[PDB]
């Protein structure tokens, strides 16, 4: 055909953050929009440094 | 005792009619030759329909 497509994806770290301040002791968490989908049960999410 | 009567005689009719000629016609882009697509060839497809 005088038009042509092709596809291509990416591989990508989850990586969320978080809006609002949550002190120590809090057992929810809110993120962005649509952020929390990528997570389920199980997973292991470390707080990152500079 | 009399004589012969005179003659008499006829002709017939001519009839004529004339020949007529006849066209019809079939067109296609070399690309779209080569574009392949669903419902077969363009080009047979055409020469049947003409």
């Amino acid at each position: 055909d005088p038009e042509f497509s092709w596809w291509e994806e990416k591989l990508t770290h989850n990586r969320l953050e978080v809006k609002t301040e949550a002190a120590a002791g809090v057992t929810t968490l809110a993120v962005d929009t649509d952020q929390a989908w990528a997570c389920v049960k199980g997973d292991i999410l470390m707080v990152e440094s500079v | 005792g009399s004589l012969a009567p005179k003659s008499a005689t006829r002709n017939p009719v001519k009839l004529n009619n004339f020949c007529q000629i006849f066209k019809k016609s079939y067109e296609i882009t070399k690309t779209a030759d080569a574009t392949k697509a669903r419902t077969g060839s363009a080009l047979a497809n055409d020469k049947k329909r003409r």
